[PDB]
């Protein structure tokens, strides 16, 4: 099927450059243009530009053309966005999206770019133990965003609440809760599965 | 550049009711070829934007029929009839006629539901953490409405506003409730020279405080 696969997370130093990729599959890559869209923590969405792999032509939002270069490699069905002269204002989630006749019908999952000189720090994952019972997972002191949380590898989806992270002393902390029935714990094993893309780390914490 | 002015900024609506969002361009968005590339997208929490309408009024395949778009020139509207809870999120108009393409500022659609009191819980630091030298006291205020809620931390009776950070979730697509997490971080050492820990929650439901300790 049609899929645009990005990389959900990378850290880059101020002043450096970063090249993000969007690998398309499931269709004829050269027949659609690939566009890039920026979403900052509170700036709405901004169109960065597009590249037409068939012709080679890339169009740019002139507001960012001096720090942005778009390319495409038909042979590997990948579109790239390279940002240069990075500043903290460049930190955001960036999505690639396909377009031709409709609008943007399929979108990548988004890649969170963080521009900072801080080092990458994996999260410490602590289990949270206590009619109805509310369990938890504390994901503390990691950098940069994002972190994803799953319960029982996907098998447990309903009844979950994952909170947005809060920054403090230059590290993020987030929490996830999961209200499940009493007849379940502990008979049926349960586990918090945490992933921190930027450090390529995955942690499984079974409850108490 | 074409400015896309969206109204309203926030759109609370009861389930079942109709909702309308407008978008106005600062100049015409009719393409040289006579086509108007005005689209509407929905950004649901935790997901990538999703296309609803393209070319002003054409519903994208798979979009429920309760969504419709209309308009021309510089004035466009997205209509949602019989609003459902799964419709929550930020809607954006977008013009793909003139470079640089631009998006509206967004409209956050929120479901208005019956006020519900929060469900309050508290969790002391976990053994594994303490060893480290930290002590995190966690309070969950799950499934309430509306969004506004209050929380106050008191050690053995004395408040404690510094050290406590709070995080709210977006509205829940299943029950239209909001939830929040408040975390009072203190040192492993100071955690040991204190006894009771309190977490309060003052909502709009019951005028009687919600304490867990």
């Amino acid at each position: 099927e049609v899929q645009l696969q990005q990389s959900g997370g990378e850290l880059a130093k101020p002043g450096a450059s970063v090249k993000m990729s969007c690998k398309s599959s499931g269709y004829t890559f050269t027949a659609y243009a690939i566009h890039w869209a920026k979403q900052a923590a509170g700036a709405g969405l901004e169109w960065i530009g597009y590249i037409a792999p068939a012709a080679g032509a890339a169009a740019y939002n002139a507001a960012f053309k001096g720090k942005a270069t778009l390319a495409a490699d038909k042979s590997s069905s990948t579109a790239y966005m390279a940002a240069a002269a990075l500043t903290s204002e460049d930190s955001a989630v960036y999505y690639c999206a396909r377009a031709a006749a409709a609008g943007a019908d399929y979108w990548g999952q988004g890649t969170t770019l963080t521009v900072s000189s801080a080092k990458t720090t994996p999260p410490s994952v602590y289990p949270l133990a206590p009619s109805m019972v509310t369990l938890g997972c504390l994901v503390k002191g990691y950098f940069p965003e994002p972190v994803t949380l799953t319960w029982n590898s996907g098998s447990l989806s309903s009844g979950v609440h994952t909170f947005p992270a809060v920054l403090q002393s230059d590290l993020y902390t987030l929490s996830s809760s999961v209200t499940v029935t009493s007849s379940p714990r502990p008979s049926e094993t349960v586990t918090c599965n945490v992933a921190h893309p930027a450090s390529s780390t995955k942690v499984d914490k079974k409850i108490v | 550049d074409v400015l896309m002015t969206q109204a309203p900024l926030t759109l609370p609506v009861s389930l079942g009711d109709q909702a309308s969002i407008s978008c106005r361009s600062s100049q015409a968005i009719v393409h040289a070829n006579g086509n108007t590339y005005l689209e509407w997208y929905l950004q649901k929490p935790g997901q990538s934007p999703a296309l609803l309408i393209y070319k002003v009024a054409n519903r994208f395949s798979g979009v429920p029929d309760r969504f419709s778009g209309s308009g021309s020139g510089t004035d466009f509207t997205l209509k949602i009839s019989r609003v459902e809870a799964e419709d929550l999120g930020v809607y954006y108009c977008f013009q793909g006629a003139h470079a640089p393409y631009t998006f509206g500022g967004g409209t956050k659609l929120e479901i208005k539901r019956a006020d519900a009191a929060p469900t309050v819980s508290i969790f002391p630091p976990s053994s594994e953490q303490l060893t480290s030298g930290g002590a995190s006291v966690v309070c969950f205020l799950n499934n309430f409405y509306p969004k506004d809620i209050n929380v106050k931390w008191k050690i053995d009776g004395s408040e404690r506003q510094n050290g406590v950070l709070n995080s709210w979730t977006d509205q829940d697509s299943k029950d239209s409730t909001y939830s929040m997490s408040s975390t009072l971080t203190l040192t492993k050492d100071e955690y040991e020279r204190h006894n009771s820990y309190t977490c309060e929650a003052t909502h709009k439901t019951s005028t009687s405080p919600i304490v867990k300790s």
